[PDB]
C-alpha cells in the first residue's frame, strides 16, 4: 500500500532527522567536565 | 495426540518453584531481609541496617 | 616475464615483496634493542 | 538587527537581478536556462558560493558616493521587479512582448 | 507525497526549524581555540 | 613517561610533534609506492603468457590492463613493458619517498611550527586543517582528472563492454548529465541496482569522475579560502585523533564498498584479467549448458520470471540481475530472447563461458581482493570506533579515568 | 527568554536521570529494536509457511503451524528475492510477502540498526558519565557476527535465504549448510573464535574463583558473604595478594598478573579478538575463501589413497552437501 | 493447546524481565 509507504517514510525521516539535529545540538558539550 | 503427563510437567514444573521462591521472597520483605542493601548482621536473627537508614 | 636486458635480475625480483612486511619486524628489534624504552 | 540583514539583502538580490537583465539584453531566459548544460550550471553555482562566502563575504563590522549607491539602490529595484517578470514572460509569450 | 522527496524535505524543514529556533540564541559566533566548544546557552 | 605512552603505543608520542609526523607518514607513503613497484614487477616475473591473468594470481597487472596498457583485442595482452615500467617508476619514487620521509623523521626540523609557518599547524587552529584539506582535495580532484585525461586523450581505457569480445576503446562522449551520475550515489543498495557497484558501462565511470574532479577542485578552494561555520565548529573535535578517527570511519566505508565493487562488478573490473564474479560463472555454467543441449538437437533450463523476464533457472535464478558482455548482444527487451539464442550466437561467446565454467583449490584474485579488503574495512570501522571514543573522552579530559574527588555519578539524583 | 522546545527535548534526550538512557543513538535504537521485536514476536506465533527455495515447497516455522519453541522459526526470505529489497508495500498482496519470506527481511533490518545504534549508545552514556569510551569495542565484536551471519554472508551468497534462520533449529541447520559447503570447523579464524570463546569461559571461570576464594571475612556464620561488600565501598572486598600467591603457586613462581589492569585488559581482550576473528572468518567464508584442504594428503608408494581424520570430516561434509544440494 | 502453553511461557519471561528490570531493588550506595 502507498499509505503505508508513506506512513513509514515519514517515520523513518522523523527519527533519522532527530539523530542528526540532535548530534548538532552542540553535542560535544553534554559532558560532566563542561568548562564553565 | 495431547501428551496428558506432560501438561502437567510444564505446570507443576514451572508452578511449584515459582511458588516457592515467591514464597521465600513475601516472607522475606516482612522480616525486612528482601534488600540486599543492607549492612550485615548486628546479631543473631537482627538483620543490619539498611544503606539509606 | 621479466624483459630481457633485466632477466639477470631474476632473483632479486622475489624478496622484494617481503622488504615492506619485514620493516614492521625492524622496529620491533629497535625497540628490543633500546630495552622498551 | 533585522535591518541589517534586509540591508545586504536588498542590495545583493538587487545586484545579481542587474547582472542577469544585462545578459538577457545583450543575448539577442528560461531558453537559456534549458540550452545550457548542467555541468555548468553546477559550475556557475559554485563559484557564487566561493564568492559569496570568501571573497566577496561582507565584513559586520563624498557626496558623489552616497548618491551613487542610492541611484545603485534605486536600480536594483527596478532590476529585480523586471526580472521576476521577465522570465513569466517567457514561460507565457515565450519573448519579450514590446 | 507523490515523488517521495516531499516527505524527506517536509519532515527534516519541520524539526530542522526546531533546530534553528535553538540556535538562534546560541553565541557561536565568536571563534574559540580548543578541542571542543563547550559553550552552550541554555535559556532554562 | 615524558608522555605517558609505552612502547606499545609509541607511535602516539608523534601527535604534538608535527616534524617526525610528517616523516612517519611520507615514510608510510613510500613503503605504500615500494609495495606496488615491487608487486608489478614480482607479477610480470612470474607472468606466463598463454594463461589468463587471474589465473596466475595477479592483482596489479589487471588493475593495469582495465587502463588500456599492453592489452590487445579481447583482453590478450599483448606486451609487459608498460607494466614493467609502472614497477620501476614506482620503485624510484619509493625511494625518493623513503629518503624524504627518513629525513623528516630523524633529521629533519622537529616540530616545524616555528621554522615554517605555512607548514607548521595546530590541531585546533581551524582555519589551517581546512587548508590542508583543501590543497589535498585539489590534489585529489587532479588526479580524477587525470584518469579522465587516460580516459578520453591519452591510450584510453579497456572496454569490456565493445563489441566483438571487447577492446581498448577511448571514449569521447562521457556522460556529464547529473542525473545519471548523482542517481548512481543515490541508488539503492539492495538487489537489482546495485547503488555505485551497478555502473555499468565506461561512459558513466568516465562522467562521473568529471564530476568528482570538479566537486574535489570546488571543494578543495572553498576549504582553503573559508573556515568552518558555526555548527561544524560546536559539533566536531578539533584534535588530530579526531581527524584520524574522520578518516578511519571514511576509509572503512570505502574498504568495504570497494570489497562489493570487486566481487559484483564487472565493467570497472572485467572478467578478461580479474575472471567472472560469482553470478556470472553461475550464469555461464547455465549458459554454456543451455548451448550444448541446443546443439544436441519451454526448456528446462530456462524459465519465465513473475516479472515476465526470460531467465535461466535452478539455483541459478537467483542470478537474474547478472549482467555481462557475453549476454547482452543475445538479450534483447524481455531478457534472453529465444530467438536471439540459437541464431546470432558468435563463437567468441561461447568460449568465454566455457572458460568461466572452471573458474566457478583454487581462490580466484576478486576472491582475495574482497576478502582482504572487507577484513580491512571492518577493522578500519573498529579503529574509528577506538579513536572517536579516545578523541571525545580526550578533549572533554577523563580518557585518564574518573577522577576519585569528584565522580559525576555520585552528583546525580538515584535512577529509581 | 524562555527555553525552546528543542533545548527541552535536547536536555530530556540527553538526560542522564532516565530509567533507561536514551540519547540520540537511542532515538534511532528504540523504535528499529521494538518493531524488530514486536514482528518477531508476531511472526513467531502466527505467520503462514515461506517458500524459502523458490520452488513451491514451503518451510513452517510458526507456532500456530505445528512446531514447538525449539523448531520455530523465522524462516529466511525466498530465493526468487535473493538480495532484493523486499518491503511490506513492494508486494503485492499481505498473502505474498508473507509467503515470499518478508518478515525475516524486515526484522533483520531493523535489528542491524539497533545494535549499531547499541553500539553507539553505549559510546553516548559512557560519555555522558566520564567514562572510559571503549565497552562499544568489546560490543562491536557480536555485533560483527550479527552482520557476518545476518547480511554479510547473504551478499556473499547472493540470496537472503542463506543468512541464519531467525530460530534454533534454523540455527543449526545453518551451521550444518555451512560446514557442508565451507569446511568451517578446519578455518583458521573459526579456530581462534573456537579458542577465544573457550578461553574466555576459562578466564572467567579463573578470575570468579580467585577472587571468591580470597573474599575477605565480613559476615556472621553461614550468612551470605556478598553482604560482606557494601555498595560503593572503597576498601577492596577480597585479598589480592592471597589470590596472587594461590595463582604464582599453582603454575610457576611468579605468573600471576600482579598488576590488575592488564588482567582485566586481558579479560576484556581475549574473547573480542576471537569473536572479531571468527566474524571474519565467517564474513571470507561468504565469498568462498574457505578452510583448510587436507583431503588426499597421504598416499602411498603405489600412489593409493590413505585416509586421515580430515577425511573421515571431509565425508561427513560430502554427505551434508549432498543432503542439501536438492536436484543440483 | 501445545502453542498456547508455548505462548504463555515466552509472554510469562518477557513480563518476569519487565518485571526485573522496572520493579527492581533500588541501588543504594553505602553512607
Ligand atoms: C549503504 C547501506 C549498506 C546496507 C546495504 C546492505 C545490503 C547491500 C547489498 O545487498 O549488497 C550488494 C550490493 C551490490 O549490489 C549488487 O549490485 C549488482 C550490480 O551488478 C550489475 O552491474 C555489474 C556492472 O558490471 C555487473 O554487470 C553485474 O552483472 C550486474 O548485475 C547487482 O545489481 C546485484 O543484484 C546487487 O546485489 O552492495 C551495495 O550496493 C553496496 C554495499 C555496501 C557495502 C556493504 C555494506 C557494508 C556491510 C554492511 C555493514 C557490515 C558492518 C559490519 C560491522 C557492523
Ligand atoms: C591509518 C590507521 C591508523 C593510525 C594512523 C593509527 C594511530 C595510532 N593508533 Mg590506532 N587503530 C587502527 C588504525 C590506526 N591507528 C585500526 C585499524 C585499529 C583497530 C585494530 C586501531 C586500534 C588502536 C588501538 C587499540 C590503539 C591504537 C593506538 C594508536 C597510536 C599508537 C599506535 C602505535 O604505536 O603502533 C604500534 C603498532 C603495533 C604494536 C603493531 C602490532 C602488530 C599488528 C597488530 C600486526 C598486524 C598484522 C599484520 C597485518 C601482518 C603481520 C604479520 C607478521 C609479520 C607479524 C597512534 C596514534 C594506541 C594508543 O594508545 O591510542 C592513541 C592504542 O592503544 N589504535
Ligand atoms: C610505518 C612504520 C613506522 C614509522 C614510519 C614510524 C615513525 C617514527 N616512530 Mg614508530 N613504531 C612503529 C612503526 C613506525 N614508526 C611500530 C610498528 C612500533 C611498535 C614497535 C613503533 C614504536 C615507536 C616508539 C616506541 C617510538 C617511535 C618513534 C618514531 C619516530 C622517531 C623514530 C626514531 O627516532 O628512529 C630512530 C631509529 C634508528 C636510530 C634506527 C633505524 C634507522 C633507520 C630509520 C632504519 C631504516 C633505514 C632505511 C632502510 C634507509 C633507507 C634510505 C634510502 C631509501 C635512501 C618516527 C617518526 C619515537 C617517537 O614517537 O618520537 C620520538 C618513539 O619513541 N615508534
Ligand atoms: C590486500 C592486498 C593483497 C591481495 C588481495 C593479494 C592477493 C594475492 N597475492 Mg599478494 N601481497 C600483499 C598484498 C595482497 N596480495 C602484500 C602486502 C605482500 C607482501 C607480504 C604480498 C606478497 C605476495 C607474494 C610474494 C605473492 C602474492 C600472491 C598473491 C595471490 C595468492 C595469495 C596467496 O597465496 O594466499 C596466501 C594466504 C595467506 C598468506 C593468508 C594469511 C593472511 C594473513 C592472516 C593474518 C590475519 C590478520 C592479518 C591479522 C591482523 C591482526 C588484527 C588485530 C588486525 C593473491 C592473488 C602470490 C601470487 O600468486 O601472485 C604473483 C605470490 O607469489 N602476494
Ligand atoms: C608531503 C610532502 C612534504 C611536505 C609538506 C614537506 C615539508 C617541508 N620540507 Mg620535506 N621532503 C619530502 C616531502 C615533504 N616535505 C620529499 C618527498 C623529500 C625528498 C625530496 C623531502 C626532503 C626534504 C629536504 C632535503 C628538505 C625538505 C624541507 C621541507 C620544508 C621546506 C619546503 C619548502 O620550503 O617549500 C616551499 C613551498 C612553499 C613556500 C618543509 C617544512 C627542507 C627542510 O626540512 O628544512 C631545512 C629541506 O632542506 N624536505
Ligand atoms: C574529503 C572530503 C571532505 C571533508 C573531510 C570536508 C570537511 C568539511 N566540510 Mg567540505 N566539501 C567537500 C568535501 C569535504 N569537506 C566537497 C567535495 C565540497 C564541494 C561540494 C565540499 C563543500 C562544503 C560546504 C559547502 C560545507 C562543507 C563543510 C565541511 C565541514 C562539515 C562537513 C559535515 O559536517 O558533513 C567539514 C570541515 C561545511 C563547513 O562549515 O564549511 C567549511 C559546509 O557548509 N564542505
Ligand atoms: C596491506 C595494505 C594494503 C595493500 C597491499 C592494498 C592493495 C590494494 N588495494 Mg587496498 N586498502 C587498505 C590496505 C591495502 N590495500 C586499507 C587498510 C584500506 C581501507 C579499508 C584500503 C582501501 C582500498 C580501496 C577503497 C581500494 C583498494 C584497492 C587496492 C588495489 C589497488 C590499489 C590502488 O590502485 O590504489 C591507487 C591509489 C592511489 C591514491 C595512487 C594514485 C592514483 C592515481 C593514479 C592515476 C593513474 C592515471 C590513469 C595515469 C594517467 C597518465 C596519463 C594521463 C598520461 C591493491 C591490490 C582498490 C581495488 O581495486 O579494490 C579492492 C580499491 O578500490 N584499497
Ligand atoms: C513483549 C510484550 C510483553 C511484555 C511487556 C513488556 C513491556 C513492554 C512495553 C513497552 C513500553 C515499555 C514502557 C516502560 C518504559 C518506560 O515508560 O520507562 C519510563 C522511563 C521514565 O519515565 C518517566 O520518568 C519520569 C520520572 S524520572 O525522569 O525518572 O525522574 C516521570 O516524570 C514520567 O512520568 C515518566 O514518564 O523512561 C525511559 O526510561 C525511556 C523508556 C524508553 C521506552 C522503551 C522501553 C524499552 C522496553 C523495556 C524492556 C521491556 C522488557
Ligand atoms: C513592468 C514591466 C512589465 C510590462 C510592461 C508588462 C506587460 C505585460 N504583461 Mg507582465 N509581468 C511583469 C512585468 C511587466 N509586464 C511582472 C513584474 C510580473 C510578475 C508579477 C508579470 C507577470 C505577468 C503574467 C502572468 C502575465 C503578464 C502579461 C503582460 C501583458 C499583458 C497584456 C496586455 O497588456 O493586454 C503585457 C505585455 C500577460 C501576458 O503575458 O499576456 C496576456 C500575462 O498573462 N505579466
Ligand atoms: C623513520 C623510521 C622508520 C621508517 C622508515 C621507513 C619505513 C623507510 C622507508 C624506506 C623506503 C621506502 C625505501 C625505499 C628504497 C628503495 C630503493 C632503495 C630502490 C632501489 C631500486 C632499485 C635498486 C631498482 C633496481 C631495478 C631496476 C631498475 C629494474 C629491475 C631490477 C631492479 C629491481 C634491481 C622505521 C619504522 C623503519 C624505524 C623507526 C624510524
Ligand atoms: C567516480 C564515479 C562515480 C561517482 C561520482 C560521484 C558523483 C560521487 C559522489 C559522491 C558523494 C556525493 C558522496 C557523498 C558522501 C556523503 C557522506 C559520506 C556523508 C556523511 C555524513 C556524515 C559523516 C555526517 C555525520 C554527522 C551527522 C549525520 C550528524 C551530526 C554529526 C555528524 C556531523 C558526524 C559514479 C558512481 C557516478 C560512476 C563511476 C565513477
Ligand atoms: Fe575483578
Amino acid at each position: 500500500m502507498f499509505t503505508l509507504k508513506i506512513l513509514v517514510y515519514t517515520v523513518v525521516i522523523f527519527f533519522i532527522s532527530l539523530f542528526t539535529f540532535g548530534f548538532l545540538s552542540s553535542d560535544p558539550s553534554r559532558n560532566p567536565n563542561r568548562k564553565d | 495426540e495431547v501428551s496428558f503427563g506432560a501438561f502437567l510437567a510444564v505446570i507443576l514444573g514451572l508452578f511449584i518453584p515459582v511458588v516457592f521462591l515467591v514464597t521465600l521472597y513475601i516472607q522475606s520483605e516482612a522480616q525486612g531481609t528482601a534488600t540486599n542493601f543492607r549492612l550485615p548482621d548486628k546479631a543473631p536473627g537482627v538483620p543490619g541496617d539498611r544503606y539509606d537508614a | 616475464a621479466l624483459p630481457e636486458p633485466y632477466t639477470a635480475f631474476r632473483p632479486i625480483v622475489d624478496v622484494m615483496p617481503a622488504i615492506p612486511v619485514l620493516f614492521l619486524l625492524l622496529a620491533f628489534v629497535w625497540q628490543a634493542s633500546v630495552g622498551f624504552r | 538587527g533585522k535591518y541589517r540583514r534586509f540591508q545586504e539583502m536588498e542590495i545583493k538580490h538587487g545586484r545579481i537581478a542587474m547582472l542577469a537583465t544585462l545578459h538577457v539584453f545583450i543575448t539577442g531566459t528560461l531558453a537559456s536556462w534549458a540550452a545550457l548544460p548542467q555541468a555548468g550550471w553546477a559550475q556557475i553555482v559554485a563559484v557564487v558560493a566561493i564568492l559569496d562566502n570568501s571573497l566577496f563575504a561582507q565584513d559586520p563590522n563624498p557626496k558623489v558616493k552616497e548618491y551613487k549607491l542610492n541611484i545603485e539602490r534605486n536600480n536594483g529595484r527596478a532590476a529585480m521587479m523586471g526580472i521576476i517578470g521577465m522570465m513569466t514572460h517567457e514561460y507565457l509569450t515565450g519573448n519579450p512582448l514590446y | 507525497d507523490d515523488s517521495l522527496g516531499f516527505v524527506l524535505i517536509g519532515v527534516t524543514a519541520v524539526i530542522g526549524l526546531a533546530w534553528a529556533q535553538w540556535q538562534s540564541y546560541q553565541d557561536d559566533g565568536d571563534d574559540f581555540f580548543d578541542t571542543y566548544d563547550s559553550r552552550r546557552a541554555a535559556a532554562a | 613517561e615524558s608522555t605517558g605512552f609505552a612502547w606499545w603505543s609509541g607511535n602516539a608520542r608523534l601527535i604534538n610533534v608535527s616534524g617526525k609526523l610528517l616523516g612517519a607518514h611520507v615514510a608510510h607513503a613510500g613503503l605504500m609506492v615500494f609495495w606496488c613497484g615491487a608487486m608489478t614487477l614480482f607479477e610480470v616475473a612470474h607472468y606466463i603468457p598463454e594463461k589468463p591473468l587471474y589465473e596466475q594470481g595477479c592483482i596489479l597487472i589487471p588493475h593495469l590492463t582495465t587502463l588500456g596498457w599492453g592489452v590487445g583485442p579481447g583482453g590478450e595482452v599483448t606486451d609487459v613493458y608498460p607494466f614493467f615500467v609502472v614497477g620501476v617508476l614506482h620503485l624510484i619514487s619509493s625511494a625518493v619517498l623513503g629518503f624524504g620521509g627518513v629525513y623528516h623523521s630523524l633529521i629533519g626540523p622537529d616540530t616545524l611550527e616555528e621554522s615554517f609557518p605555512f607548514f607548521g599547524y595546530d590541531w585546533r587552529d581551524k582555519n589551517k586543517m581546512t587548508t590542508i584539506l583543501g590543497i589535498h582535495l585539489i590534489l585529489l580532484g587532479i588526479g580524477s582528472f587525470l584518469l579522465v585525461a587516460k580516459a578520453c586523450f591519452v591510450g584510453g581505457l579497456y572496454d569490456t563492454w565493445a563489441p566483438g569480445g571487447g577492446d581498448v576503446r577511448i571514449v569521447t562522449a562521457p556522460t556529464l548529465n547529473p542525473l545519471i551520475i548523482f542517481g548512481y550515489v543515490l541508488k539503492s543498495p539492495f538487489g537489482g541496482d546495485g547503488w555505485i557497484i551497478s555502473v555499468n558501462n565506461l561512459e558513466d565511470l568516465v562522467g562521473g569522475h568529471i564530476w568528482l574532479g570538479f566537486l574535489c577542485v570546488v571543494g578543495g578552494i572553498w576549504h582553503i579560502l573559508t573556515k568552518p561555520f558555526a555548527w561544524a565548529r560546536r559539533t566536531f573535535v578539533w584534535s588530530g585523533e579526531a581527524y584520524l578517527s574522520y578518516s578511519l570511519a571514511a576509509l572503512s566505508v570505502m574498504g568495504l564498498t570497494a570489497s562489493v565493487f570487486v566481487w559484483y562488478n564487472n565493467t570497472a573490473y572485467p572478467s578478461e584479467f580479474f575472471g567472472p564474479t560469482g553470478p556470472e560463472a553461475s550464469q555461464s555454467q547455465a549458459f554454456t549448458f543451455l548451448v550444448r543441449d541446443q546443439r544436441l538437437g519451454l526448456g528446462k533450463y530456462l524459465m519465465r520470471s513473475p516479472s515476465g523476464e526470460i531467465i535461466f533457472g535452478g539455483e541459478t535464478m537467483r542470478f537474474w540481475d547478472m549482467r555481462a558482455p557475453w549476454v547482452e548482444p543475445l538479450r534483447g527487451p524481455n531478457g534472453l530472447d529465444l530467438n536471439k539464442i540459437r541464431n546470432d550466437i558468435q563463437p567468441w561467446q561461447e568460449r568465454r563461458a566455457a572458460e568461466y565454467m572452471t573458474h566457478a583449490n583454487y581462490v580466484s584474485p576478486r576472491s582475495w581482493l574482497t576478502t582482504s579488503h572487507f577484513f580491512l574495512g571492518f577493522f578500519l570501522w573498529v579503529g574509528h570506533l577506538w579513536h572517536a571514543g579516545r578523541a571525545r573522552a580526550a578533549a572533554a579530559g577523563f580518557e585518564k579515568g574518573i577522577n576519585r574527588e569528584n565522580e559525576p555519578v555520585l552528583s546525580m539524583r538515584p535512577l529509581d | 527568554e524562555s527555553a525552546s522546545f528543542w533545548e527541552q527535548f535536547c536536555a530530556w534526550i540527553t538526560s542522564t536521570e532516565n530509567r533507561l538512557y536514551i540519547g540520540w543513538f537511542g532515538c534511532l535504537m528504540f523504535p528499529t529494536l521494538l518493531t524488530a521485536t514486536s514482528a518477531y514476536i508476531i511472526a513467531f506465533i502466527a505467520a503462514p509457511p515461506v517458500d524459502i527455495d523458490g520452488i513451491r515447497e514451503p518451510v513452517a516455522g510458526s507456532l500456530l503451524y505445528g512446531n514447538n519453541i525449539i523448531s520455530g522459526a523465522v524462516v529466511p526470505s525466498s530465493n526468487a528475492i535473493g538480495v532484493h529489497f523486499y518491503p511490506i508495500w513492494e508486494a503485492a498482496s499481505i498473502d505474498e510477502w508473507l509467503y515470499n519470506g518478508g518478515p525475516y527481511q524486515l526484522v533483520v533490518f531493523h535489528f542491524f540498526i539497533g545494535v549499531c545504534a547499541y553500539i553507539g549508545r553505549e559510546w553516548e552514556l559512557s560519555y555522558r558519565l566520564g567514562m572510559r569510551p571503549w565497552i562499544c569495542v568489546a560490543f562491536s565484536a557480536p555485533v560483527a557476527a550479527a552482520a557476518a551471519v545476518f547480511v554479510i554472508y547473504p551478499i556473499g551468497q547472493g540470496s537472503f535465504s542463506d543468512g541464519m534462520p531467525l530460530g534454533i533449529s534454523g540455527t543449526f541447520n545453518f551451521m550444518l549448510v555451512f560446514q557442508a559447503e565451507h569446511n568451517i570447523l578446519m578455518h583458521p579464524f573459526h579456530m581462534l573464535g573456537v579458542a577465544g570463546v573457550f578461553g574466555g569461559s576459562l578466564f572467567s571461570a579463573m578470575h570468579g574463583s580467585l577472587v571468591t576464594s580470597s573474599l575477605i571475612r565480613e559476615t556472621s556464620e553461614n550468612e551470605s558473604l556478598n553482604y560482606g561488600y557494601k555498595f560503593g565501598q572503597e576498601e577492596e572486598t577480597y585479598n589480592i595478594v592471597a589470590a596472587h600467591g594461590y595463582f604464582g603457586r599453582l603454575i610457576f613462581q611468579y605468573a600471576s598478573f600482579n598488576n590488575s589492569r592488564a588482567l582485566h585488559f586481558f579479560l576484556g581482550a581475549w574473547p573480542v579478538v576471537g569473536i572479531w576473528f571468527t566474524a571474519m572468518g565467517v564474513a571470507t567464508m561468504a565469498f568462498n575463501l574457505n578452510g583448510f584442504n587436507f583431503n588426499q594428503s597421504v598416499v602411498d608408494s603405489q600412489g593409493r589413497v590413505i585416509n586421515t581424520w580430515a577425511d573421515i570430516l571431509n565425508r561427513s561434509n560430502l554427505g551434508m552437501e549432498v543432503m542439501h544440494e536438492r536436484n543440483a | 493447546m501445545e502453542a498456547l502453553v508455548y505462548t504463555f511461557l515466552l509472554i510469562g519471561t518477557l513480563i518476569v524481565i519487565f518485571f526485573a528490570i522496572f520493579f527492581r531493588d533500588p541501588p543504594r550506595i553505602v553512607k
